[PDB]
């Protein structure tokens, strides 16, 4: 069966493949971030007790004096959502602390305590839909992808010397802390870097560590036993050493045969462990450790020191036999170690440290003290060093480890560890890691980044609590005087407020919305810059699949560094991005879900999402393609692991709405990705005619459409609220009853578009829940409609779609069908001067009786009335003074006796070129300033519609409760006539014999009594906000804020787009008459270009209008049979037959439901043609189409004849025809026309201003002054630079000849010229001009 | 036959191959 | 100046003058208060340090502004640089008598015209319509002429004829390439917001009609208007400079 | 190595739709990035370039540069006239018969 | 090294670190010339307690663009420190009509000690879009009068 | 670039690159700018001496220095 | 080179390749140096008159010229790319405004730009 949304009007869905894994919450990444930063978890891990137990707790230098943490709560906000945009201020919580104060006085080990919860700043709260508000505006923290903590092994290939020979180097990359390099050398050799600074030899760090040069030896060269015993030195030996060699003398093998496998199998048999050898090659060789003779005392030879025959014999005259040495292979194990220690100055412990402090701190001469202190604080002090969750659990796992979770610092066996990989990796054993792996960059949501924030604000003041601690007296002082809420909430506040990542919610569209929050940002604090990032980290790596979308990215400079969520992908427990997959256990596909991360994938072997994968669950082909190492071959039918999920895991939510996809190139995809989401809600809303199915998914996920709680059945249908009556089964025990929704209507979004909510079902009509109760914007029965449908005819007419421009039907501009409704905010602000506050009196100089018409006696617009560009909203005048006049004027004065004014003119002006009507009024009064006229009104108004609408609630949830009362109360006892006689109020006194049922009468009328004090508070809170004196800037008297709606049409020089990346602008709107139209008679709405088809790939919005045709023929059918009223059968079997199109398609529609009526709904709803969903990789190929535009009574071919409007003749060449979705951009004109003649300038610089915005002055560079010397136009580029500019005198002296009709200019120095001459002679330098 | 570069057609790499 | 509302907007000029006056009295109280040397010799170091930060700040140490971790802008920096004084300000200019709109195809324009919006050229050309309404008697002074192009009347559109015409205007593409990226027109008056363009010009500004924007100017002397018409006029330049080929092509 | 089997009209499937982006993507990026050094390189060669104007009606130098056909290979790449077309002679071009005009 | 010691713990107050630790040697001088070795006690107060003087007063004279008489600074420290006491108190901050009461003065007067304080905004401060534009663009000149108007003269 | 670095001018040179050093080297040169060309001239805002701004400048430089 | 819009840059800056290709200095046979000290030497042998001239070429740098051949001025005893310095010192001013362009000329060919070798002139003029 179908949910009730679908029964209503079913989308007609192609594809073969049954989805098995439902659409996520595609909000579900935000919200679950700040689920993890606020839930209460009582352990370190992430969240707000992870930062508090952090820096806390914070004890006294040596005074034992700790303040300790004990928890955290976060109390009610001051200000709801609605409140806080309406005010403006921040939507947070108040967050309490209760802190803890010990004293150990040392008669000893008393241990005094002092407990108390204290105020620490506030931290937002985030709304439902994954938002939140900063400043009254909805905004978005965007998730940040950069580099995971752990170790990476870096090869650094190639420049290095051009010599061919290839370093390495190995980086330890902490969560929090400074970073840990390893490198070597071009000759062989180790160097280590604490921070990007200085080389210090690599010993010098595990001397650090307590390793004398005999443990150093010791851990990484194999010791090896030479011996003089009773002569001819023998080895101990394994036979495995000689293996890599070259032979040097005679055993088995002779001098001269350097050692093959055969040998080495020959000393097996015989287990050869001696073999004497002669004296040379011992010389080629190391110790190990120090030898000294036993009587004398004194060295005969040291660590990591070579040998000779000389040294050979003083060792064995002493008596000295065994003999340690280095397993030194040139091949296989280098010198790399020893070749080091020989450049390291420091032999010892405090010497290392000490160099390692002078390389930190030069020009400070170090102290055991403080060398000490640096090192251990900087890798093994949990308060200046972290390795996180992450960071440890990849360490350990690059180290071929096997716990996956240890210590936040480093050790000395993990530094060792690294130290020991990279130098396997030196060896040939190993592998450099990618930079660019999806395996090794992490994902840093919002509720992480606000942990990390709110825990610099905690460690800012860590300082001040250690100094009141240590320099603090006894209990007189308790663990609040030494907090501040300021500096905690310093870094919080900034952060949200602005940061890279912090940026206004993007609406005018809901796909927007979601794809907004589901952006992954490589920029911002912690990532690199647009020109700090190479061009090898912007290209798409074989591990986005499935978890980003490759197509879906802004095509300017930031390509490949904003890169959106895949459909299915999600973050796994740790950082990482997983997709889902399906195992394959035997041969059979099975319905269980693995998600699956990069390097987890990495090592299965997964099969492809397009594949013969039905049916019955058995892999057919012997041979189907997979990708094992991120390399596509076809692999065994037999080996396959896993499975994707579906045809849509690969790509984004604003990819997956583009029909198809597949026919479509990828730049022109991602071009159509990005302007789907520029689109702007039209007037009426259009559901898709060719869809894809996730508009669904989309329109419902996003808080822009409104869903119902609980099941039920529609008590109360209007346009401003909805009122549900919850089913019996459905309800709570104790209290109401009903649902009541409150829908929004006409308030201003971010980008000054109209959001509104339109109710979609009628009165007494049953609802599940799930089902959309009021579509919002661009919303039609809750599928996703971001354009309207338009027929598209393909063919040139007469050069007014030359390049990409686009001719539309002059209908289309009448049916209002692509006119926007925006809103604009503009206010007025009335605050004090040096000349006393201003004022918004009415009462304005050098202006009209027609201008003031329109202003109350207060001076503010009248609520209704509609104005233009220039007309007066808010009238204020600025007191000025000291007027002078030319006496020319003083002559005006005393000829007519019309008086100067003392005060200026600002005023709230309609801004030039838009003309709109006033829908809100707002008036905010600082404290101490007398109310109005306007604002008592007004504040009437407030209160009045507050308790109107708090009454209103309040009958609902009364009259549900009192039903419910009588429900209990006409049962178990019978009242029914006698019942309904006594008022309401007496039915709560009344009480029942049994219990159980008494029990019930309690509970409502507890909870009765409970939502009536609710009810009270709520309407005396709203009272005191609304009479409370505003808070205002600081020296501002009033602010009149005045909302304009304006309708805006569809003209030449509007930017319109479909979804396959085909953009245009509008020629000009061609008249009906004019507009070329087929045999029927019915015109076309719009007329495309064919040029741009073969160009582009772009192949989809062909295929888009043939099956469009199609999916609109149907409807034509169902409209002529509804014209025409048969009947239900001939509806029925016609929607069958239509439902049942193509082949090896998943849809359940037999009209067995209410088979009369919802049949004939379903009908009425399909007139306008049949909706059809045409999923992702999946959709419905070239004969499906052909059936559908069979059954239609249409051309297979998909073209039709068109005459041409004008002559009447044909057009030869059959012309194609048929149904586009198409967009409507908010690049409209309105908003990009400007011109300017004459207006104000800059104060430093006499230069047009660039503002504000559309008066400003159009730039000049130095590239239209060259096109300007080309050209040899010598007047042109003066008056340029001269007169229209700088030039203070000649902009004056040109306006005046200008309009006395001569055309001459008087050029004079440009001012910025004698600036810079100032700003030269600002130095000691002397910049003069010489005689004329 | 042109860099552009997405596939090659003689010697080079190309927008089209 | 007063920046409103309320907050006051200063240079970092006047931070960095203010420092070093700072340290320039506090050297003068010392040498009269007799003070040992490791004070003044600290004081003469920070006076130094104060004086290279005014001049060009960075090259030693990068003194910052209060409130921020953004450094106060020094007197070099307001020179040097594609931002700052020379490149952004001398060799280029905003400038007055200009104008921008989204451009579309009128295939009817002659290659020498291109229909330019009747709403822009109002504005652009408002001191010529002003000279031309008072000199026909039709505007007693200027100040009524202001007001009668204000009120919208019909007789000012007339007007407007009378004074666009035979006056050559410059196009502009927003990336300037070469010289052909600007070239004039003679306007041809049409009603809505948009610009319409010559599609035979299109392959030499290299614009499609896909949402692109172009700017206009409106040449003010007599020597402009001639610039414009014997020089940078459509139809004086077809051929390319860098290429004999002809840059104005039948093109789709 | 495994290349697209299927044409636009057919339609992709996932794979190799994938495949194609890698080399969607540096086309896409080389036009970015490309757009900031052309400025670059080209302001650098306005700027060598600015002072130097046509001052002169002739110089009076036989000098000039040998203008030939660039013939690489087997065949030419530009003719002759293709570049000499739009100068002056430097000296009496003669008819390949010697001492002629 | 005192005179450190006292100026590390005022760094941040729009005054750089050097001038604090010279405004502090000023008033260690004065402090020297002023003591009397004879009255037993120990220099380190009577040091501390002029160079905390010379430190802090310096500030109030010499840290604001625009300089505010120096009791005028007192007053907006004591006015800042009743309201960062009073936060826990009322919750979130206090009303301002309390900060008379807390205060010896009158209510009249706190709105303007508060519109006092706000401080010159650098004109290279980045604009909207974190682009090149700065808060020294976005200024007019008004002092002018538009040539509209001098033909009309 | 470099040859670019070389020019009579120091206003032009100054303003394309290295404001400073081009600065401070002609302050101690105590260099002379006549500026005897194009960039120098539209940064005082001048007829260029190209085109119609050679014509002029033809006319107005016979007469000057002679 | 990369090459494309970089090689443009690099022949317009006159850049020094990564491994350059060294030039004769005059006519006559040349000859070779003492032995392998760092590099080697390479000694050359002017015919008639002044013959003092000399270089000094390291042995692991292939060879090409021939030994006991005359080899005059602007020769390539070394394969590899060629420097504009070179090429003007050992060949003359119209040599290397040539050679500027014809290479130059290589990238915009690729292209499907055509432009007249008269602007690439001006420029390597200046
Ligand atoms: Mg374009």
């Amino acid at each position: 069966v179908y949910s009730y949304t679908e029964k209503k009007r079913i989308r007609k869905d192609f594809g073969k493949r049954p989805q098995v894994l439902d659409v996520p919450y595609l909000l579900s990444i935000q919200l679950d971030s700040f689920q993890k930063f606020i839930e209460q978890d009582p352990e370190g891990q992430y969240g707000l007790e992870a930062a508090f137990r952090s820096v806390f707790p914070i004890q006294s230098y040596s005074g034992n004096s700790e303040l300790q943490y004990v928890s955290y709560r976060l109390g009610e906000p001051v200000f709801d959502v609605q409140e806080c945009q309406i005010r403006g201020v921040t939507y947070s919580a108040p967050l309490r602390v209760k802190l803890r104060l010990v004293i150990y006085e040392r008669e000893g080990t008393v241990k005094d305590i002092k407990e108390q919860e204290v105020y620490m700043g506030e931290i937002p709260l985030m709304t439902d839909n994954g938002t939140f508000v900063i400043n009254g505006t909805e905004r978005v923290i965007v998730s940040q992808l950069h580099r995971s903590p752990g170790v990476f092994f870096d090869s650094d290939k190639g420049k290095t010397h051009s010599s061919g020979k290839v370093l390495y180097n190995a980086r330890i990359i902490p969560y929090r802390g400074s970073w840990l390099d390893f490198e070597f050398d071009p000759k062989d050799n180790l160097f280590v870097r604490i921070d990007r600074r200085r080389k210090l030899p690599a010993t010098i760090i595990l001397r650090a560590l307590n390793y004398t040069t005999e443990q150093i030896l010791d851990l990484f060269f194999e010791k090896v036993i030479f011996e003089i015993r009773d002569n001819k030195l023998q080895m101990e030996l394994v036979p495995e050493r000689l293996r890599g060699e070259t032979a040097s003398f005679d055993i088995y093998v002779e001098k001269g045969r350097r050692i093959t496998a055969r040998h080495i199998r020959q000393l097996e048999k015989d287990d050869v462990k001696l073999i004497e050898v002669p004296v040379e090659y011992i010389a080629g060789k190391v110790v190990a450790k120090d030898y000294i003779d036993e009587s004398t005392g004194e060295l005969i030879c040291a660590a990591n020191m070579e040998l000779s025959l000389d040294l050979l014999a003083k060792l064995s005259q002493s008596g000295h036999k065994r003999i340690e040495t280095l397993f030194t292979n040139d091949l296989d194990h280098g010198p790399y170690i020893s070749e080091t220690l020989r450049v390291d100055p420091t032999n010892d412990r405090l010497s290392a440290l000490v160099e390692i402090y002078r390389m930190m701190r030069p020009g400070e001469p170090p102290t055991r003290e403080a060398a000490e202190s640096l090192f251990e604080n900087l890798f093994f002090s949990e308060d200046r060093y972290d390795l996180s969750a992450v960071g440890r659990m990849k360490f350990n796992r690059s180290l071929l480890r096997e716990e996956i979770e240890g210590s936040g610092i480093l050790s000395k066996d993990d530094i060792i560890d690294v130290m020991k990989k990279l130098i396997d990796i030196r060896n040939g054993k190993g592998e450099v890691d990618d930079i660019d792996h999806l395996g090794n960059r992490r994902i840093r949501s919002v509720g992480e980044m606000a942990e990390n924030q709110f825990r610099v604000g905690l460690v800012r003041v860590e300082r001040a609590v250690k100094e009141r601690l240590s320099l603090g007296d006894l209990d007189t002082l308790m663990p609040q005087d030494m907090i501040n809420a300021k500096p905690i909430s310093a870094a919080v506040k900034e952060f949200f407020g602005s940061s890279q990542l912090s940026q206004f919610m993007d609406q005018n569209n809901p796909l927007s919305e979601i794809t907004h929050k589901r952006r992954i940002s490589a920029l911002g604090p912690g990532g690199l810059t647009r020109e700090r990032a190479g061009f090898e980290v912007r290209d798409v790596h074989p591990t986005h699949y499935g978890r980003v979308c490759p197509i879906e990215t802004p095509e300017g400079p930031n390509i490949g560094l904003i890169n959106s969520l895949s459909v299915y992908a999600q973050t796994n427990e740790y950082g990482f991005l997983e997709t889902p997959y399906r195992k394959v256990t035997d041969g059979v596909v099975t319905d269980e879900i693995h998600y699956l991360s990069a390097i987890e994938e990495g090592n299965y072997v997964i099969a492809q999402a397009n594949s013969n994968l039905d049916e019955e669950g058995h892999f057919v082909e012997d041979l189907v393609t997979c990708r094992s190492k991120g390399e596509s071959s076809l692999f065994s039918r037999d080996q396959v692991d896993y499975m994707d999920v579906s045809t849509q895991q690969v790509v984004s939510v604003g990819a997956s709405l583009i029909p198809f996809l597949e026919h479509d190139d990828a730049n022109r995809a991602l071009m159509g990705a990005n302007m789907q989401r520029q689109a702007v809600p039209t007037l009426r809303a259009d559901k898709p005619l060719v869809g894809t199915g996730m508009e669904r998914a989309v329109a419902v996920d996003s808080g822009v459409t409104a869903v119902a709680k609980r099941g039920g059945v529609v008590q109360y249908v209007d346009a401003s609220r909805i009122v549900i009556k919850v089913n019996e089964d459905e309800m709570y025990p104790g209290e109401a009853g009903i649902d009541i929704y409150n829908l929004t209507k006409y308030t201003r979004s971010n980008q000054n578009t109209c959001i509104n909510q339109m109710p979609c079902v009628s009165l007494g009509e049953p609802v599940e829940r799930g089902d959309v109760l009021a579509d919002g914007p661009s919303t039609d029965l809750g599928e996703l409609a971001l354009g309207q449908n338009m027929r598209v005819a393909f063919m040139p007419w007469n050069g007014y779609n030359f390049e990409d421009s686009i001719l539309v039907s002059e209908r289309v501009v009448q049916e209002d069908r692509f006119t926007t409704i925006h809103i604009q905010e503009l206010a007025c602000v009335s605050r004090d001067t040096k000349l006393g506050p201003e004022e918004i009196t009415a009462d304005i100089p050098n202006v009209g009786e027609a201008a003031l018409s329109k202003l109350d006696e207060s001076g503010i617009v009248y609520i209704g009335a509609e104005v233009t560009g220039g007309d007066i909203l808010v009238g204020k005048v600025t007191p000025k003074g000291e007027t002078q006049l030319t006496p020319e004027e003083k002559l005006l004065r005393a000829i007519f006796g019309e008086k100067a004014s003392d005060v200026k003119d600002s005023s709230l002006r309609v801004p030039n070129g838009v003309s709109g009507t006033v829908i809100d009024v707002q008036v905010f009064t600082r404290d101490g300033v007398e109310k109005d006229k306007r604002a008592l009104e007004i504040e009437e108004m407030q209160l009045k519609q507050a308790k109107k609408d708090l009454s209103e609630e309040l009958q609902i949830l009364e009259a549900g409760l009192f039903s419910r009362i009588r429900a209990v109360l006409v049962a178990g006892g019978v009242e029914a006539e006698k019942l309904d006689k006594l008022p309401r109020d007496r039915w709560l006194e009344l009480g029942l014999t049994d219990e159980e049922k008494q029990n019930q009468l309690e509970q409502l009328a507890e909870q009765y009594d409970e939502l009536k004090h609710e009810f009270e508070k709520k309407l005396e809170a709203k009272r005191r906000k609304i009479t409370q004196g505003d808070d205002l800037a600081p020296g501002v008297l009033k602010i009149v804020k005045v909302y304009l709606a304006v309708k805006r049409r569809i003209q030449p020089g509007d930017k319109m787009a479909g979804r396959h990346g085909n953009k245009g602008v509008i020629s000009k709107i061609n008249p009906i008459e004019d507009m070329p139209y087929d045999e029927n008679g019915t015109p076309v709405d719009i007329v495309l270009n064919p040029l741009g088809v073969p160009s582009r790939m772009n192949i989809g919005q062909i295929l888009e209008t043939h099956l469009g045709m199609a999916a609109k023929g149907i409807g034509d059918k169902i409209n002529a049979m509804l014209k025409q009223q048969q009947e239900v059968a001939k509806l029925r079997e016609f929607i069958q037959r239509a439902y049942d199109l193509g082949a090896d398609v998943r849809q359940k529609v037999d009209l067995s439901t209410f088979s009369d009526e919802e049949v004939m709904r379903l009908a009425e709803n399909l007139r306008k043609g049949m909706p059809i969903a045409t999923p992702v990789f999946d959709g419905a190929k070239e004969a499906e189409i052909k059936e559908l535009l069979k059954l239609g009574d249409l051309p297979t071919s998909g073209q039709i004849r068109l005459y041409d409007g004008r002559t009447g003749e044909q057009f030869e060449r059959p012309v194609t025809v048929g149904y586009m979705y198409m967009l409507k951009l908010n690049h409209l004109v309105d908003d990009k026309m400007h011109a300017r003649s004459t207006g104000s300038y800059s104060l430093v610089t006499q230069q047009p201003l660039g503002g504000k915005a559309q008066f400003g002055g159009q730039r000049f560079g130095e590239m239209e002054v060259w096109a300007l010397e080309a050209y040899g136009a010598a007047y042109t580029l003066q008056e340029m630079l001269t007169v229209k500019s700088d030039d203070v005198n000649g902009r004056t002296k040109m306006y005046k000849n200008i309009v006395d009709g001569n055309h001459q200019m008087e050029p004079g120095m440009p001012e910025s010229f004698n600036v810079l001459l100032k700003e030269i002679r600002s130095l000691g330098i002397n910049i003069e001009l010489e005689d004329e | 036959g042109t860099p552009g570069f997405q596939t090659p057609d003689a010697r080079v790499i190309s927008r089209f191959g | 100046v007063p920046l409103d509302g309320g907050r006051f907007a200063t240079s970092d000029l006047n931070d960095l003058y203010r420092r070093v006056i700072n340290r320039n009295n506090r050297l003068k109280r010392l040498l009269d208060l007799a003070a040992p040397d490791i004070i003044v010799r600290n004081e003469k170091r920070m006076l130094q340090e104060a004086v290279d930060a005014l001049l060009d700040n960075g090259r030693r140490g990068r003194a910052i502004t209060g409130s921020n971790k953004r450094p106060l802008k020094s007197l070099a920096d307001m020179i040097k640089g594609k931002q700052g004084r020379f490149r952004q300000n001398l060799l280029g200019k905003r400038v007055d008598y200009s104008g921008r709109s989204v451009i579309t195809v009128g295939p009817y324009l002659r290659l020498h015209q291109c229909g330019l919006p009747k709403k822009m050229a109002l504005e652009l050309f408002k001191p010529f319509i002003y000279g031309k309404l008072e000199l026909r008697g039709l505007a007693t002074t200027i100040k009524a002429a202001k007001k009668m192009v204000e009120r919208e009347e019909a007789v000012v559109w007339d007007i407007l004829d009378e004074v666009i015409r035979e006056h050559p205007v410059l196009l502009n593409r927003a990336p300037t390439l070469h010289r052909l990226g600007i070239q004039a027109f003679e306007p041809v008056l049409i009603e809505g917001k948009a610009i319409q363009l010559h599609p035979l010009v299109c392959a030499a500004y290299n614009a499609d009609f896909d949402g692109d924007q172009m700017a206009v100017h409106v040449p003010l002397t007599l020597e402009a208007q001639l610039e414009a018409r014997a020089l940078m006029m459509s139809t004086n330049n077809i051929l390319s400079p860098a290429n004999g080929e002809p840059i104005i092509v039948p093109s789709q | 190595e495994t290349p697209i089997t299927a044409n636009f009209r057919e339609g992709l499937n996932v794979l190799q739709y994938f495949i194609s982006t890698h080399g969607a993507r540096k086309g896409l990026a080389d036009t970015a990035l490309k757009t900031a050094n052309s400025g670059y390189l080209t302001r650098r060669l306005v700027d060598v370039a600015q002072d130097l104007v046509v001052t002169e009606d002739d110089c009076g130098t036989h000098e000039g540069i040998m203008m030939t056909p660039v013939i690489e290979g087997g065949d030419v790449k530009e003719p002759l006239r293709d570049r000499v077309l739009g100068r002056v002679t430097a000296e009496d071009v003669l008819k390949p018969g010697t001492a002629d005009i | 090294r005192l005179v450190i010691s006292i100026a590390k713990k005022y760094t941040n107050r729009g005054l750089q670190f050097l001038d604090l630790i010279q405004e502090g040697n000023i008033g260690l001088m004065k402090a020297v010339d002023k003591f009397e070795y004879r009255r037993g006690y120990k220099f380190s107060t009577y040091a501390t307690w002029w160079i905390r003087q010379a430190i802090t007063r310096s500030i109030a004279d010499q840290a604001r663009t625009i300089r505010i008489p120096v009791h005028m600074i007192e007053t907006i420290n004591k006015l800042n420190r009743i309201s960062r006491q009073m936060l826990q108190e009322m919750g979130r901050e206090p009303t301002p009509e309390e900060l008379a009461e807390r205060m010896l003065m009158p209510e009249d007067k706190i709105r303007k000690v508060l519109k006092i304080a706000k401080e010159p905004i650098s004109m290279e401060t980045p604009i909207g879009d974190d682009e090149d534009s700065h808060l020294g663009d976005f200024i007019e000149d008004t002092t002018l009068e538009l040539p509209l108007d001098s033909a009309t003269t | 670039t470099k040859a670019s670095l070389a020019t009579e001018s120091f206003i032009s040179a100054a303003s394309f690159q290295e404001t400073t050093r081009v600065l401070t080297e002609a302050a101690v040169a105590g260099k002379r700018d006549e500026l005897r060309g194009l960039k120098e001239n539209v940064i005082v805002g001048r007829l260029i001496p190209a085109g119609t701004g050679y014509a002029y400048h033809q006319d107005r430089m016979r007469r000057r220095a002679a | 080179i990369t090459g494309g819009l970089p090689r443009v840059a690099d022949l317009f800056e006159a850049r020094r390749p990564k491994e350059p290709a060294i030039l004769a200095e005059i006519s006559g046979i040349v000859s070779f140096g003492k032995e392998t000290k760092g590099k080697r030497r390479l000694v050359i042998t002017p015919v008639d008159g002044s013959d003092p001239y000399e270089e000094m070429i390291p042995k692991w740098r292939q060879l090409n010229v021939f030994e006991g051949e005359r080899v005059e001025r602007g020769d390539v005893i070394s394969d590899g790319p060629e420097a504009p310095h070179d090429i003007l010192r050992l060949r003359g001013v119209h040599a290397v405004t040539r050679y500027i362009v014809n290479e130059v000329q290589d990238v915009y060919r690729l292209q499907g730009v055509k432009i007249n070798d008269k602007h690439i002139e001006v420029i390597v003029r200046q």
